[PDB]
């Protein structure tokens, strides 16, 4: 069965991680035409708020927006981990990073 | 200079941590079954007749 060599290369000061996105409302028909940013909280003293993250995605009709902290974010975050594993198929080996699982949902404000 | 979506994943990988079943060995009771009450030894008569 096919196998792959487990490596972590990982974060340098798990400052960084990679972020992987999820569409509360299914699969993004044309994610070719979407711009992501990425915000962070200017807060770095405060260890509950250096790790708030939002991600917004814009596109020609809707905003879609999620975020790390609060409702939005979800359980899966923390009960569970995600990592991303980027396999080079000619040397078998697997290098696997953290990852951050964002939920994304559209923008609307009265 | 923004993030844009990459190539789908060809797969997905889910670990959990599992321990292993032993042998069957089915030791049922310390002192087992139901048992049997029983007889005292000799035991001997404890009444007479009269005469």
């Amino acid at each position: 069965l096919p196998s792959a060599r487990w490596q972590y290369c990982g974060a340098p000061d798990g400052s960084q991680r990679a972020v992987l996105v999820q569409f509360s409302n299914g699969k993004l028909q044309s994610p070719g035409n979407m711009r992501f940013t990425l915000y962070e909280n200017k807060d770095s003293t405060n260890p509950r708020k250096r790790n708030q993250r939002i991600l917004a995605a814009e596109t020609d009709r809707l905003s879609y927006v999620g975020n790390n902290f609060g409702t939005g974010a979800l359980k899966c975050n923390t009960l569970c981990r995600h990592f991303v594993g980027i396999l080079n198929k000619t040397s078998g080996q697997m290098e696997v990073y953290d990852a951050e699982l964002f939920n994304m949902q559209p923008l609307f404000s009265d | 200079g923004g993030l844009t979506c990459a190539s789908a994943p060809q797969g997905t990988l889910r670990i959990l941590e599992g321990p292993q079943q032993s042998l069957s060995g089915s030791p049922l009771q310390p002192i087992p079954a139901s048992p049997p009450p029983q007889i005292p030894p000799g035991l001997r008569p404890r009444f007479c007749a009269f005469g």
